[PDB]
């Protein structure tokens, strides 16, 4: 899976993954999230939501029809999940290369932190932590390396 | 693969915005010196991502020739490009970046100010000291945090009393960072303010205070640290225990002796184990 749910070089960039590129660009602009949650897929999420809410962050969620109740229950501006059964969702009322640069796009619209949720593989945690470093974002999770991204701001 | 580097090099003059920035990215990853001058040119592309990407790619090749052009990119209209230029220079590590970075401490974008403070920290040039001491006053908490991290890493004694005062900050991130930086500098004047910080509401502050007291290795911390063994937070506890071993001696070996006798819980366990060792 790899689709979003809501409810300029930026254009040349988004295009790579052209009319819905501009649409799912206005996504990132309108709300302008302050936080992205990264999870596996449900107690993990309730935490992260109010952990993020602890800093009053309006947030997006990323993970790999429960997905529709996350909106009421958590207040997300958007969810990104990772065939083609998206049509079911659209009805119900919900709409070489460096893919990591999307972080820079979100940052310019106001992204401030990543929040890593429980159960992420080590692979995923270091990837989220590399991104916090390289895009100057905060990342929120036993010791020193909880704040690695601040201790070693240049990678 | 020289044939690939050259192709990406010509790709830098393509009409497609996308081809230009994807070429600067790829060159950055290859890391071949021959791309330096062509990338120096891309630092002025009409499109910001291309520029952003040229600056990043030069940070990665690490060639000292990129320094003066990167110093210019620090003034770019776009704040992303300025961030990318400050990051690239801190990574190159060339002392000519120093006064321009010091100027970036005053950028209107709070990320730029933050990564400028970090770049400074990485270079380690003592000239950054007083300006980084200004930045402990920044309206932005992350900038205040970054400055204290950079001061700890630089290790200059002048940072001490300004860091002490930062233990009084309203934000728990800066308090955490001030304690950590004080532990690293290791000036004994931190010992008393850190003892207070062991009683902080934020458990991330108490943890760092305890760690910082362990590094300092002054003895006035022993009893305040014996107490922290009864801390509700598990990590504060383990760290207090770590800190006690780091400050060896007999005064703690005597606190450890009575504690093995009249102690319960975790605190009793570290007592026996320490005594079991030395």
């Amino acid at each position: 899976a790899f689709l979003i749910v809501k409810g300029p070089s930026a254009i040349a960039f988004l295009k790579q993954f052209h009319e819905k590129a501009e649409r799912f660009f206005e996504l990132l602009v309108r709300e302008g999230v302050e936080a992205i949650i990264i999870a596996r897929g449900e107690r993990e999420i309730e935490q992260a939501a109010k952990l993020a809410r602890e800093k009053g962050f309006e947030a997006l969620a990323f993970l790999a029809d429960d997905i529709i109740e996350y909106f009421e229950r958590y207040g997300f501006k958007a969810v990104i999940v990772a065939k083609q059964a998206a049509q079911k969702i659209e009805e119900k009322g919900f709409k070489n290369h460096n893919i990591n640069d999307i972080f820079e796009l979100l940052q310019r619209q106001g992204l401030r932190a990543i929040i890593a949720a429980t159960g992420l593989s080590e692979r995923e945690l270091s990837w989220a932590q590399r991104a916090a470093q390289q895009y100057g974002l905060d990342i929120i999770f036993e010791q020193d390396n909880r704040f690695k991204h601040f201790l070693e701001p240049i990678r | 693969d020289p044939e690939k580097v050259e192709m990406y090099i010509k790709n830098l003059q393509d009409d497609s915005t996308t081809v230009r920035f994807n070429a600067a990215y790829a060159l950055g990853k290859i890391g071949d010196e021959r791309a330096v001058e062509p990338l120096i040119k891309a630092l002025k592309d009409e499109d910001w991502l291309v520029r952003f990407s040229a600056a990043r790619a030069l940070g990665e090749i690490g060639d000292e020739r990129a320094v003066e052009p990167l110093i210019k990119a620090l003034k770019d209209e776009d704040s992303s490009v300025r961030f990318s230029a400050a990051y690239a220079l801190g990574k190159i590590g060339d002392e000519r970046a120093v006064e321009p970075l010091i100027k970036a401490l005053k950028d209107e974008d709070p990320r730029v100010r933050r990564i400028a403070a970090g770049a400074l920290g990485e270079i380690g040039d003592e000239r950054a000291v007083e300006p980084l001491i200004k930045a402990l006053k920044d309206e932005d908490p992350y900038v205040r945090m970054a400055a204290a991290y950079a001061l700890g890493k630089i290790g200059d004694e002048r940072a001490v009393e300004p860091l002490i005062k930062a233990l009084k900050d309203e934000d728990g991130y800066v308090r955490r960072a001030a304690a950590y930086a004080l532990g690293k500098i290791g000036d004994e004047r931190a010992v008393e303010p850190l003892i207070k910080a062991l009683k902080d509401e934020d458990e991330n502050v108490r943890l760092a205070a305890a760690q910082a007291l362990g590094k300092i290795g002054d003895e006035r911390a022993v009893e305040p640290l014996i107490k922290a063994l009864k801390d509700e937070d598990r990590y504060v506890r383990l760290t207090a225990a770590r800190a006690l071993g780091k400050i060896g001696g007999e005064r703690v070996r005597a606190a450890m002796e009575k504690l093995a006798e009249t102690g319960t819980g975790f605190a009793r366990k570290v007592a026996v184990n320490y005594l079991e060792t030395h």
